[PDB]
C-alpha cells in the first residue's frame, strides 16, 4: 500500500538529481532540449522518437519512469538516436557522437555507483505487479 | 545516417 509510492517518490527524487547533473555538464548541452526540426529538417525521416534531457525531466515529474530501467532505456534512446542520425564526417559529428555515448556512459556509472540494487529491484517487482 | 546538423 503506502509503502509502493514511497518507493516512487525516492526513485524519482533519485532521477532528478541525476538528469540535473547530467543536464549542467556542458559536454550534454546539446542533449538538453529537443532537436530542432527547423534546424534539423531530415532528422524525422531518421529518428522515430526523439528523446532529450529536458523530456527526461518532464517524464520524471509526470510519473513516467516507474525504474531505473525506464528512465536508461530513455538515455538509451538520446544516445542511440544521435548515433543513428549523425553521420561520422566532420569533427562536429565525431564530437556529438562521443558526446552521446559518454552521456549514455556517465548516466550509467552514476547509478552503477549511487543506485541500490534491492531498491531498483523492489521498483521493478512492484511494476510488474501492477 | 542523417545529413548532419550544422
Amino acid at each position: 500500500e503506502e509503502q509502493e509510492e514511497d518507493t516512487f517518490r525516492e526513485l524519482r527524487i533519485f532521477l532528478r538529481n541525476v538528469t540535473h547533473r547530467l543536464a549542467i555538464d556542458k559536454r550534454f548541452r546539446v542533449f538538453t532540449k529537443p532537436v530542432d526540426p527547423d534546424e534539423v529538417p531530415d532528422y524525422v525521416t531518421v529518428i522515430k522518437q526523439p528523446m532529450d534531457l529536458s523530456s527526461v525531466i518532464s517524464k520524471i515529474d509526470l510519473h513516467k519512469y516507474l525504474t531505473v530501467k525506464d528512465y536508461l532505456r530513455d538515455i538509451d534512446l538520446i544516445c542511440s538516436n544521435a548515433l543513428e542520425y549523425n553521420p561520422d564526417r566532420d569533427p562536429g559529428d565525431r564530437l556529438i557522437r562521443h558526446r552521446a555515448c559518454a552521456l549514455r556512459d556517465t548516466a550509467y556509472a552514476i547509478i552503477k555507483e549511487e543506485l541500490d540494487e534491492d531498491f531498483e529491484q523492489l521498483a521493478e517487482e512492484i511494476q510488474e505487479s501492477r | 545516417c542523417g545529413r548532419g546538423k550544422g
